[PDB]
């Protein structure tokens, strides 16, 4: 149930530790400093908000 | 000049391919369409500057928020 009406901590951890904070710190300013997997992050967005 | 205007009206009456109006080539429907689309888009994207302040969010995450 919770895996279908909530996000998974592995999905969180992946981007939280590998994608987001690797960009920048104090504010997480912008996103040109990144690989193509930003597109995958966007896909993750379209999963997360469309399950929550 | 007066006679020619009369004659033109008369031959237009006699002909079938006569113009439905005495106006010349109208060419300002494109600009109207362009400004309409422009105002529409400018409103659509002056909305989401206000409707996406997005202070912060509260995502429920397994193991922590539950």
């Amino acid at each position: 149930f919770l895996d279908t009406f909530t996000v998974k901590a592995t999905e969180a951890q992946e981007i939280k530790t590998i994608v987001d904070k690797c960009h920048k710190g104090n504010t997480f300013d912008f996103h040109a400093l990144s690989d193509e997997e930003l597109r995958r992050l966007e896909q993750l967005y379209s999963t997360v908000n469309n399950r929550v | 000049k007066l006679k020619l205007d009369a004659y033109h009206l008369l031959e237009a009456s006699q002909s079938e391919t006569a113009a439905k109006s005495a106006l010349s080539d109208l060419n300002w429907f494109s600009d109207l369409a362009d400004i309409y689309s422009g105002q529409q888009t400018m409103a659509e994207m002056d909305v989401a500057l206000k409707a996406q302040g997005e202070q912060k969010l509260s995502y429920p995450i397994q193991g922590k928020n539950i």
